[PDB]
């Protein structure tokens, strides 16, 4: 009766250190629609995060894009933290610029 | 433009 | 050349936290163009694409009234559904629907849709004939009976063959600079050793619209379906989409592998190599 979210974390444009970009966390395929999504910088919640309007796919599962303007660097570590009723504890997915 | 639906299509 | 318009409705009950929230979004193809949220400070239909903004106050008033009426209808439907399934008043439930039209390249109606799901399960759907229903279970059979008496299918058919097609055509003209522009993928292949004797070849597609795309790997001309790791197509946030496909290959055998890309925006299909 419930479907756990898929999570992808990636940038809007190809990542180039020192160049302003957008960090994205795409959550999809989940049901029901209540979901908690945080973008993390070095393990800390980023405050200025927007999201697309909740929609759903032909299979009725929901999807959302969370995004925030960021300027990547060599050292800074970014991630997406997701909680949903299907999850016992939040799932953390690290931003890997090759994925 | 949406369909002008009414309460006659309550489930 | 093919296009579609689709509205998506969702109502979600939340015992102890007020009346069920109701949301509508409308799409042409892969472009969201309108939204409504009953939880908004001042709920109204709002534009989400520049080409819909030129519709006048009368459009927005009518669209908003429809959404306000739907808020009430969907709340009543959720109450009914709870009883149809002998469910307690304690739990939270979801009612979803989607409806709209698909046009073929000729610009005529190719197919219409009006269907519902309850708690993520298909509940009832207008058949392709636009005259009859398919009900999933004995609860939906009740709905089917009410809808047949109310002549709901006839209303859908008339809307789907008339208003839906005409306004989609209007939207396509008003937004042709984007809605009818296919943006091809920018593509490349990356290579990442995993160990001394194998590496990942990853084929990238970026910046494309619409979302539909095919990315595959071939080894010696043969499709690597089972051995290809494909990620779900994902939105970039600037209207465009991204996808990649990866295969693990023995070190030194990279030249045996080819990536193949097909997309509406491309002059000709692409063949990529590392």
């Amino acid at each position: 009766i419930q479907r756990t979210p898929k999570i992808q974390v990636y940038s809007r444009h190809p990542a180039e250190n020192g160049k302003s970009n957008f960090l994205n966390c795409y959550v999809s395929g989940f049901h029901p629609s209540d979901i908690e999504v945080d973008l993390l910088k070095n393990g800390e919640r980023i405050e200025k995060v927007e999201h697309s309007d909740l929609s759903f796919s032909k299979d009725w599962s929901f999807y959302l894009l969370y995004y925030t303007e960021f300027t990547p660097t060599e050292k800074d570590e970014y991630a997406c933290r997701v909680n949903h009723v299907t999850l016992s504890q939040p799932k953390i997915v690290k931003w890997d610029r090759d994925m | 433009h949406e369909e002008a639906v009414s309460v006659d299509r309550v489930l | 050349g093919s296009h579609s318009m689709r509205y998506f409705h969702t109502a979600m009950s939340r015992p102890g936290r007020g009346e069920p929230r109701f949301i509508t979004v409308g799409y042409v193809d892969d472009t969201l163009f309108v939204r409504f949220d009953s939880d908004a400070t001042s709920p109204r239909k709002e534009p989400r694409a520049p080409w819909i903004e030129q519709e006048g106050p009368e459009y927005w008033d009518r669209e908003t009234q429809i959404s306000k009426t739907n808020t009430q209808t969907y709340r009543e439907s959720l109450r009914n559904l709870r009883g149809y399934y002998n469910q307690s008043e304690a739990g939270s439930h979801t009612l979803q629907s989607m409806y709209g039209c698909d046009l073929g390249p000729d610009g005529r109606l190719l197919r219409g849709h009006d269907q519902y799901a309850y708690d993520g399960k298909d509940y009832i759907a207008l058949n392709e004939d636009l005259r009859s229903w398919t009900a999933a279970d004995t609860a939906a059979q009740i709905t089917q009976r009410k809808w047949e008496a109310a002549r709901v299918a006839e209303q859908d058919r008339a809307y789907l063959e008339g208003t839906c097609v005409e306004w989609l055509r209007r939207y396509l003209e008003n937004g042709k600079d984007t809605l009818e522009r296919a943006d091809p993928p920018k593509t490349h292949v990356t290579h990442h050793p995993i160990s001394d004797h194998e590496a990942t070849l990853r084929c990238w597609a970026l910046g494309f619209y619409p979302a539909e795309i095919t990315l595959t790997w071939q080894r010696d001309g043969e499709d690597q379906t089972q051995d290809t790791e494909l990620v779900e197509t994902r939105p970039a946030g600037d209207r465009t989409f991204q996808k990649w496909a990866a295969v693990v290959v023995p070190s030194g055998e990279e030249q045996r592998y080819t990536c193949h890309v097909q997309h509406e925006g491309l002059p000709k299909p692409l063949t990529l190599r590392w």
